[PDB]
């Protein structure tokens, strides 16, 4: 961090300290960017927008949340390939690293099964917006959660190299609700995980509702054949039971969605 | 003495001096300084290795004639003692024969030698029999041994 | 947690004595597409797995030309292989304008080691991030070796780098004892053997993502792309 | 160009006016060359390394080219400290009769001209 | 915080230290030029009058070469450089072609060294905005505007410096082909144009024009009473 | 470099603290005990004396290879206390100094010259940002043609001084405060036993031939030369009879 | 087990734990505040469409050069920052006039967008210290048949047959994608391209906030003018 | 030492810098290296880990050559080791050059130890991480064997060992009688001590590399004959 | 890495109203809107025009406008200028219509650059001045002005161009 010679440059600090503590202009320019980072939660389907939280107006019994492209890929071709969904919202964001995009569906069947799709990513000042949109502040005593992730390999911890370990695999983490068991170890002792999920997960702890959150470890992180069937083994707990009836038509769907992925970038070869 | 005919459908070049074969398609006789022919036939090498790597094609025969020109004229006051002949195929089946001059200016034509006015025949067309015929008798005419035609299947070692 | 302080400069020994640069440039081979070499008593081959990034697009060249008798495939970053692959093409230029001899493959292996070694110790400049198979013939006969980021190279017999190669290293230890006594044509069917198993089982190895780079004793470095790759591909069988 | 620099001739450069010009043009240069060859070849690579290293550090810190500068450290480092030659009492550079532009000089010692 | 170094880009792809000088830039004097069928004006509005100041060496109009002139906003300080880096370069230029210079060319010129001091962590941009007009070679009026990024366009009328959105809407609103038929009628156009913004006008403008071979000629006070009560007398 | 400077009134050579001390040269001052020896140099009458402590743990080592007597000129000695690397680097640049002294004016540099030179040296390491102090003092022995035996000293602050006995390494102040109660109140053979039994009291370890290592100038031989086994086993039996 | 905050993409030489040069990202992200952009090659010549995004009329139209000249029978195209665009153009220029000096031939789009590259893939006295904001496209006719390619920030160039570089990438390569076909004339092509940016710009497409241009294998380049667009939106 | 190591060139309050401690630390991080001096030889031995079957045989070599009369081994970072290897063989064949005949060791010793300390004092390089040893012998001079430390010192050793267990190999080196021994004996003392201070659990399964210079070489480095080192390694594995 | 951080021929041309006529008895081709003539060494005229020539189409690729003829025979002039006194020889003759009317204009290896109307150079070039000279005008025909060239031919003893506002053909 030396422009010339002999700068004097002071080393960072990872607590984040560094902001210290220190006009009407400077309270419009921060009333203004708060204005630009606003979670708002839109119905799509015609009408402007809505008045009460999404759970709080309807009752539920399953939710299920997708959090990055693999996992949305694993429900759309798994779960959506069967049955009616009708979407309700979608969220409207704006972050440095953005711009399905958040949007909320469920089983026309059953009302209260609820599913969700997030493919963006939501900073670390829009979570607790995020939760207060869609859950509110009056829970319901019987709901089931279960969140689906994926991690790069590298950000394990193990005694040997981290280039030794059989990846993909999945670990779980689970609210002392949670009478069932898990199909995959749980997570090891010095691993954490933050941002989105943490946060369902925290909320979902604090206030006494079952939940759940899947990990999975990939080497690849675009969507990749090997990452999106390393999911296979949640598709035979009691989560997702009734939601699955064909598999064929799944693995085509997933071959043609492989086929037309997106445009690439020119810096590996 | 160096003796270059171009044809209707192939590049008749013959010596008794050195010849070289750059590619397919060309051959350079060189004659003088042995040095200065040495270095010139180095460079000449190099320089077309880096343009096929670099364009992934192989030269022309009027490519090699300008580089070559570019060349020689790079160091003009300290001249080469050389005189440079090129004959080949060049694009689409027509013989070229190019002449050079120790300071680096080139013109095209048909008929062009090094051994006083060589016997030039007037008159004689000139098939490749009857070229080479010509090519052999001139030097025993005169009084005073190797020929490498170039046509589209290849190149020949014929020899006297 | 720790170590926040010491993993930012390539020139900062961490307490435990460990640069972290190094490993982490390390890791960006695995972001790029396998390739596997292996060798006979007579020929040298070099298999790719090409990768396009859509249908409208033409799959990015992996296989190299160096000399008459050297031939290249690369894994990692593109900037670190072009600037390589003008050193090499520049120091075997220069050979054999002086010399009149080819640049023997394992001088030229050393100069590239000994160039690669300097950007890790001094600052302002990162390791270069690009992992390389060579393939050679010369006096002793054909050779393959390998190269590291972190300068290190191996002369080995049958590698394959690149992201999930492990599948095709294996194949290979195990398949290694019947290779110095084949020719070519079972040489590339092993070598495509190998390489099929990086794919996942429901793909193919078609002929549209393969490049297959060539050497020998009276044969020099060939290229087969695109419809010059079939007679090769024929005899396979099923998976 | 062609009006930054004129009154040049191409083939009045390539031959030199006078015996000693060049020759103490580049004195320093030759006497370092020698210093370090006898000093390679006596004790080994390292010691014309650091020497370098440290005249390099040195050189670092002067003032702005369109202004004159003392070197000192440099010449501690060299020895000139106790030595005084032709080119300290003979036209002096501190009272040079020819100067340019600030921006152009400064531009010109990195290089970007 | 990504905006402490000139050579960083922001995650969202943005370099700040060019958008800060801009922002420099944008505190300026309010600068307006209009080219017109055979003439060019510019024209510049004073800040404080500073009564014991002499006005003559605080000037924002300067003149490039015998068919050249420049107009400026920003810092006072780094415009003095550029504008002596652009009167050698028309010389140095005439000398190569013997064809005096275009207003593109010695536009490109400015811009391209501009550019040269937003490429390392070592030297700070140039804080300056430059409005160029003249006559070429062939007779046509040319006006052009550069930025300290090192872009530059070319236009028919436009402002820059503090209060210069609503001098161009005025400008888009006014401009047409009855109000630049004649030069009486242009610098009419230009004077409101200054007014829009300005205050009490006839003492807190300066202005400047040039004709085709006609080199540049300052107006004085006089005039520009003359032509500010002929706009008061017509409603 | 493109490294920077470290924050703070310590961590960099070029920082003054808010009452001007320089905390970088006193830190390389504390890295001379990291040896854990001692030196000690006496000058007589006519003649001058080094005597230095030698450790050796391992009896894996060769101890023909583990010295702290260096020759700097045949009539110049070194005696070095600090770390082995920075001692050995600072002897071959003493030589390099000499040699192109000698090459310059025609005659051997002297030893307060040579000792000016290595402190001017030393000086400018510590006004830059780039290069860091040498953690190790000289102590330089030697005959003048007129003014007989000569002591000096140089540390990493680049002050030098002579002297007429002095001491280095970590009991320093003990052997000063002895050495200036002795010559407050000397042949050949009373310098080496002066400075042995001021090692020996200072260090309470009633030495060994083993354990040190001598080295002498005198004027009737000025080459410098470093004592055998035999004649420190005959001095110190001298010594204790 | 704590959370800490670790940076990695403050530095143009920093690896972040899995490769991953984030500065080289940013810069690539820099282009999409650029213009759409749209070529595809056929048998019988290339197109290149782009729009102009005016931002007010008082600007001259012919100032804003979205598609330029390499040569007689090579065009290019801009995304990203002007500036650096134009001192890759100057090198794409001098590079193909040196070459035809020197061997009496026309060099090849690939030769001359590898020769480009070259530049751009070297950073970190006069190389800049940060990567290049800008996407090239080039095009044209040669020995073989119409060619098209690509270049983006990193510095590396890619055959291709149907790209689409600006702000709605990703709409418009769907689009192409699903419009595309094997072989086609240039009538097809032409209204497809034309469909697919009125479609993506916001603004409704006239004839003046476009620009097109073609090179057919017989002709060499040329530049749809005024009339042109006009028959070609009427239809 | 935390706020005083991250430079070469910064000096902790009680006078140590710590780079140079994290680079003698690195060294630890390979295998083990030893190597003996005798009455008439030197004799060197490594432990190499095998990492796969696909490397040929005589790959990763750790035992070089400098010229027809040193050896060398090392032990830490490899492309270090490389780069001092190039370094002793450019000083060696210059000394050669200039004064015509072989070169001592101690003199090599020394220019390579300066050329490695030479990196602690700047901060704009970073200090090697490898230490290696060197051996010779010669009709008037004998066995002679050294010592090279990453922070630039050098010293002469009857018996050294280096790397990840050094002092349980100078614990049982310790207990010989070097200076009455000869080659014969000391190669299979050398693999007995390999063998015995190698950890089975951690490592896989490793290869021995084995070496002298002496007298019956007519002081020529050279690779062990193959019957030798089987008879060694049959001779460790019994007696473990 | 350490080491590394330290570092016999008879031509004539005139102009008037109506472009520009040059006749010899070689002529270079430089540009479709721009001819020369050549007079001395082959290969000093060949290299020197080749490189005025990509220098003019780099300046008309970069200002997109046709370079204009006093521009390029200075730049010639000042191009030829910096090797004076090295054995150099040519003499060549710029002829173009570019605006204001056609140009013509000589330059030489010594320095010379002389802007006139009429221009011939080499032997026995006197008698053909002459006669021009007595059959010169402004205003005639371009039938009128070809007999003329012919005529002056004939008294120096054929190549023959003319230069119009849209380039340059050769009639014989």
């Amino acid at each position: 961090a030396a422009t010339f010679f002999g700068e004097v440059v002071k080393a960072p600090c990872r607590a984040g300290t560094e902001d210290e503590e220190e006009t009407p202009e400077d309270r419009e320019v921060r009333l203004q960017l708060a204005r630009k980072r606003e979670v708002r939660l839109l119905r799509r389907q015609t009408k402007t927008s809505l008045e009460v939280s999404l759970l709080e107006k309807y009752p539920c019994s399953k939710f299920i949340i997708a959090i990055g492209n693999n996992a949305v890929a694993f429900l759309s071709s798994f779960v959506m390939n069967s049955g009616v969904w009708e979407e309700v919202g979608c969220a409207k964001l704006w972050n440095e690293w953005c711009r399905a995009f958040c949007v909320f569906y469920h089983l026309k069947s059953n009302p209260s099964v609820f599913l969700c799709q997030c493919s963006c990513y939501v900073a670390e000042d829009q979570q607790y917006q995020w939760l207060e949109k869609v859950f509110g502040s009056c829970p319901r005593k019987n709901m089931q959660i279960t969140i689906l992730t994926c991690r790069h390999v590298t950000d394990y911890k193990t005694s040997e190299s981290t280039g030794s370990l059989p990846s993909p695999f999945l670990r779980a983490l689970k609210t002392q609700n949670f009478k069932d068991s898990a199909c995959c170890p749980l997570l090891e002792q010095p691993n954490i995980v933050h941002d989105l999920p943490a946060a369902v997960l925290s909320y979902c702890q604090v206030w006494k509702i079952p939940a759940i959150l899947y990990l999975c470890y990939t080497d690849v992180m675009k969507l990749d054949l090997i990452t999106v069937e390393a999911f296979k083994p949640i598709l035979s707990t009691r989560s997702l039971k009734g939601l699955v009836k064909n598999i064929p038509q799944s693995t085509e769907i997933l071959k043609k969605l492989m086929t037309t992925n997106e445009i690439q970038s020119n810096i590996y070869t | 003495t160096i003796l270059a005919i171009a044809g209707e459908d192939f590049a008749i070049v013959a010596s008794d001096p050195k010849c070289y074969k750059l590619t397919d398609k060309t051959v350079i006789g060189c004659s003088g300084f042995h040095g200065d022919c040495l270095t010139l036939t180095k460079i000449i090498e190099a320089r077309l290795k880096m343009y096929k790597h670099s364009n992934n094609k192989a030269m022309t025969t009027g490519a090699i004639a300008a580089m070559l020109s570019t060349i020689l004229y790079s160091r003009r006051f300290f001249p080469y003692y050389v005189y440079n002949i090129i004959g080949g195929l060049d694009e689409e089946g027509k013989g070229a024969v190019y002449s050079f001059d120790p300071v680096g200016s080139y013109q095209r034509d048909s008929f062009k030698a090094g051994s006083a006015m060589l016997q030039p025949l007037l008159d004689n067309p000139l098939s490749l029999d009857r070229a080479m015929r010509l090519v052999k008798d001139v030097f025993i005419s005169a009084a005073e041994l190797r020929i490498c035609i170039v046509t589209k299947e290849g190149i020949r070692e014929e020899t006297v | 947690m720790f170590r926040n302080q010491y993993d930012n400069d390539v020139t900062v020994w961490s307490p435990q004595g460990r640069i972290h640069q190094i490993e982490y440039a390390m890791e960006a081979v695995k972001q790029g597409s396998a390739t596997v070499g292996l060798k006979s008593k007579t020929h040298a081959v070099l298999v790719a797995l090409k990768r396009a990034q859509s249908e409208l697009a033409a799959h990015q060249k992996k296989i190299l030309h160096v000399d008459n008798h050297i031939g290249i495939s690369i894994a990692g970053l593109t900037a670190d292989a072009r600037l390589l692959c003008n050193f090499m093409r520049q120091e075997c230029l220069d050979s054999r304008f002086v010399f009149d001899r080819p640049l023997p493959v394992s001088r030229l292996v050393s100069l590239i080691g000994s160039k690669t070694q300097i950007p890790t110790q001094r600052y302002g400049r990162r390791p270069y991030g690009v992992g390389l198979l060579i393939a050679g013939y010369d006096d002793m006969g054909p050779h393959i070796f390998q190269t590291c980021p972190s300068a290190n190279y191996f002369d080995c017999r049958a590698m394959s780098i690149g992201a999930r190669s492990q599948s095709a290293r294996t194949y290979l230890e195990r398949h290694m004892s019947e290779f110095m006594e084949c020719n070519l044509n079972e040489l590339v069917k092993h070598g495509l053997r190998a390489l099929r198993e990086t794919l996942p089982a429901e793909q193919d190895l078609t002929t549209k993502n393969v490049s297959i780079g060539i050497v020998g004793k009276d044969l020099e470095f060939t290229i087969y792309d695109d419809d010059d790759v079939s007679p090769f591909l024929e005899g396979l069988e099923e998976r | 160009d062609l009006l930054r620099k004129g009154f040049s001739c191409v083939k009045n450069e390539l031959l030199p006016s006078h015996p000693l010009e060049l020759s103490e043009k580049n004195f320093q240069l030759n006497q370092d060359k020698m210093n370090f060859s006898t000093l390679r070849n006596i004790q080994g690579l390292f010691a014309p390394l650091k020497l370098q290293m440290e005249f390099k550090a040195v050189q670092q810190v002067q003032r702005l080219p369109f202004l004159s500068s003392s070197n000192l450290s440099l010449d501690v480092l060299r020895g000139n400290d106790e030595t005084i030659g032709f080119e300290d009492i003979l036209n002096d550079p501190s009272q040079s009769e020819v100067m340019g532009e600030p921006h152009l000089m400064v531009e010109y010692k990195l290089g970007l001209l | 915080s990504y905006d402490r170094a000139i050579t960083v880009f922001s995650p969202d792809g943005h370099l700040f230290q060019v958008e800060y000088a801009q922002e420099a830039v944008k505190k300026g004097s309010t600068a307006v030029g209009v080219r017109g069928r055979d003439i060019v004006v510019l024209g510049v509005e004073k800040k404080s009058v500073a009564k014991l100041q002499d006005e003559r060496t605080v000037r924002k109009i300067c003149a490039l070469d015998d068919n050249v002139c420049m107009a400026f906003a920003g810092l006072t300080a780094d415009a003095r450089i550029v504008i002596n880096r652009a009167r050698v370069e028309c010389q140095s230029h005439r000398l190569t072609v013997e064809d005096p210079v275009t207003v593109e060319y010695i536009t490109r010129y400015i811009a391209s060294l501009k550019q040269r001091y937003t490429q390392s962590n070592g030297r700070r941009p140039f804080g300056i905005s430059a409005l160029i007009v003249g006559f070429d070679f062939d007779g046509t009026p040319r006006l052009y505007q550069t930025d300290p990024s090192g872009t530059y366009h070319a236009w028919k009328a436009n402002a820059i410096g503090r209060g210069a959105k609503s001098v161009r809407e005025f400008l888009e609103k006014n401009y047409t082909d009855e109000a630049i038929e004649t030069d009486d009628l242009t610098i009419k156009l230009v004077i409101k144009a200054l007014l829009e913004v300005v205050q009490s006008g006839g003492k807190n403008i300066e202005l400047a024009v040039m004709r085709r071979d006609q080199s540049l000629k300052i107006l004085n006070p006089e005039e520009i009473e003359k032509y500010v009560a002929e706009i008061e007398k017509e409603k | 470099m493109s490294r920077g400077s470290s924050a703070g009134f310590d961590r960099h050579i070029t920082i003054f603290s808010p009452e001007g001390r320089l905390y970088q040269v006193e830190y390389a001052f504390k890295a001379i005990n990291q040896g854990g020896l001692t030196s000690v140099a006496v000058r007589g009458k006519d003649c001058a004396v080094i005597v230095t402590q030698k450790k050796v743990p391992d009896k894996l080592l060769d101890s023909s290879t583990v010295t702290h007597l260096f020759k700097i000129t045949e009539n110049i000695g070194c005696v070095m206390t600090g770390m082995t690397a920075d001692s050995r680097s600072q002897v071959q640049r003493a030589r390099y100094e000499a040699a192109n002294w000698k090459y310059k004016y025609g005659y051997e540099i002297p030893v307060d010259m040579l000792c000016k030179r290595i402190a001017d040296i030393s000086q400018v390491y510590t006004q830059n940002a780039e290069m860091r102090p040498l953690g190790c003092c000289m102590i330089l022995i030697g005959i003048d043609e007129e003014q007989g035996p000569q002591v000096y000293k140089c540390d990493p602050a680049g002050y030098y001084c002579g002297f007429k006995a002095t001491a280095a390494g970590v009991k320093q102040t003990e052997s000063t405060s002895f050495l200036e109660k002795k010559v407050k109140k000397w042949t050949f053979e009373q310098t080496v036993e002066t400075a042995i039994t001021c090692l020996s009291t200072v260090l309470s370890i009633d030495f060994k031939p083993s354990e040190i290592e001598v080295g002498v100038v005198t004027v009737e031989n000025p080459k410098f030369r470093i004592l055998t086994e035999a004649e420190i086993d005959a001095h110190l039996v001298a010594l204790a009879e | 087990m704590f959370l800490t905050r670790s940076e990695y993409d403050r530095g143009v030489n920093t690896f972040s734990p899995e490769g991953r040069l984030f500065q080289v990202e940013y810069a690539i992200e820099a282009i999409k505040l650029g213009s759409t952009a749209i070529g595809i090659q056929t048998s019988e010549g290339v197109c290149l469409a782009v729009e102009k995004r005016i931002t007010s009329p008082l600007m001259e139209p012919s100032s804003i050069e979205k598609i330029v000249e390499i040569d007689a029978h090579i065009g290019c195209a801009m995304s990203g920052l002007i500036a650096d665009a134009k001192t890759l153009i100057d090198k794409a220029r001098v590079e193909t006039q040196n070459h035809w000096f020197t061997y009496n031939e026309t060099m090849t789009v690939e030769s001359v967008t590898q020769a480009v590259s070259n530049l751009a893939l070297q950073f970190g006295p006069g190389a800049m210290s940060r990567p290049f904001g800008v996407a090239l496209l080039f095009g044209g006719v040669d020995e073989k048949g119409p060619q098209l390619f690509h270049m983006d920030p990193s510095g590396t160039f890619v055959q291709c047959d149907a790209r689409a570089i600006g702000s709605a990438s990703e709409g418009a390569q769907s689009s192409l994608q699903e419009v595309y076909h094997k072989s086609m004339t240039l009538k097809e092509a032409i209204k497809s391209s034309l469909i697919i940016l009125k479609q993506v710009m916001e603004e409704k497409l006239n004839a003046t906030n476009i620009e097109l241009a073609t090179v057919q294998p017989g002709q060499n380049f040329h530049m749809f003018t005024k009339e042109e667009l006009e028959e070609v939106i009427k239809d | 030492g935390t706020g005083y190591d991250l430079s070469a060139s910064t000096f902790s309050p009680d006078g140590r810098v710590f780079q140079v401690e994290y680079a003698m630390k690195a060294v630890e991080n390979s295998s083990t290296a030893i190597g003996i001096r005798c009455k008439d030889g030197v004799v060197f031995g490594v432990e190499k880990l095998v990492l796969s079957k696909l490397y040929e045989e005589g790959s990763n070599k750790r035992l070089f050559n400098v010229d027809r009369h040193v050896g060398m081994a090392v032990a830490g970072l490899l492309a270090d080791a490389r780069s001092l290897a190039d370094i002793a063989r450019e000083e060696a064949s210059n000394f050669r050059s200039n004064f015509g005949y072989n070169i001592p060791l101690k003199h090599l010793a020394d220019r390579v130890a300066m050329y490695v300390h030479a990196y602690t004092l700047y901060s704009a390089v970073r200090p090697f991480g490898c230490s290696f040893m060197l051996g010779s012998y010669s009709v008037n001079d004998g066995a002679q064997l050294y010592m090279i430390d990453p922070s630039g010192v050098s010293y002469g050793y009857w018996g050294c060992a280096i790397g990840k267990a050094r002092q349980a190999a100078k614990t049982e080196i310790e207990k010989l009688q070097m200076k009455e021994m000869t080659c014969r004996d000391i190669v299979k003392e050398v693999a007995k001590i390999i063998y015995i201070v190698h950890d089975e659990v951690k490592d896989k399964a490793f290869e021995l590399e084995l070496s002298w210079v002496g007298e019956l070489t007519n002081g020529r480095h050279e690779i062990v004959p193959k019957d030798i080192r089987e008879e060694a390694e049959k001779y460790a594995k019994e007696s473990l | 890495a350490l080491a590394s951080v330290l570092e016999g021929t008879t031509t004539l041309a005139f102009k008037f109203r109506h472009g520009v006529i040059v006749a010899a008895d070689k002529v270079i081709e430089i540009n479709p809107y721009l001819l020369g003539t050549m007079a001395g060494g082959a290969a000093d005229c060949s290299f020197w025009e080749r490189l005025l020539a990509r220098q003019c189409r780099i300046y008309e690729l970069r200002n997109k406008e046709r370079i204009s003829v006093a521009a390029a025979s200075k730049l010639l002039a000042n191009m030829v200028y910096q090797y004076k006194g090295m054995g150099l020889s040519m003499g060549t003759m710029i002829c173009g219509w570019d605006k204001r009317g056609p140009g013509l204009y000589y330059v030489d290896s010594e320095g010379n650059r002389i802007s006139g109307a009429t221009f011939s150079v080499g032997s026995g070039s006197v008698y053909a001045y002459g006669v021009m000279d007595r059959g010169y005008s402004y205003d005639l025909e371009v039938e009128q002005a070809y007999d003329l060239a012919r005529r002056a031919i004939y008294q120096a003893t054929v190549n023959l161009y003319h230069v119009r506002e849209d380039g340059w053909i050769r009639v014989s």
